[PDB]
């Protein structure tokens, strides 16, 4: 746990580190995929944890 | 502006991070600030 959050952050702060810099995120079927309603699920709680560090890293 | 008053925002990601115990802190120096700064309103987007 706390992995993707963290890979996600050394990504952007590598790249704002080089700007200008374009980044490529193929297949983000499993990243930005809709927050569900249910389900107790560590892979699905690392998901929300990586949802929202993008979200705030492109903030 | 026509209020007349001291601005503070915040922002719905910056406190849902996971990790855990620090909202607690955060809201409550928050508040705080405010309280100590006020009059002021507090904008916060998507709250939900």
């Amino acid at each position: 746990a706390g992995v993707a959050a963290a890979r996600v952050n050394s990504l952007f702060y590598n790249a704002r580190k080089k700007a200008p810099a374009i980044i490529f995120i193929d297949e983000i079927d499993a990243i930005g995929r809709a927050r569900s309603t249910l389900g107790g699920d560590p892979g699905s709680m690392e998901r929300e944890s990586a949802l929202l560090a993008m979200l705030v890293q492109m903030d | 502006a026509e209020g007349g008053v001291r601005m503070f925002t915040c922002s719905g990601t910056d406190f849902y991070d996971v990790y855990s115990g620090v909202g607690a802190r955060r809201v409550r120096e928050t508040f705080d600030r405010l309280r100590n700064a006020a009059p002021a309103i507090l904008f916060i987007d998507e709250f939900d």
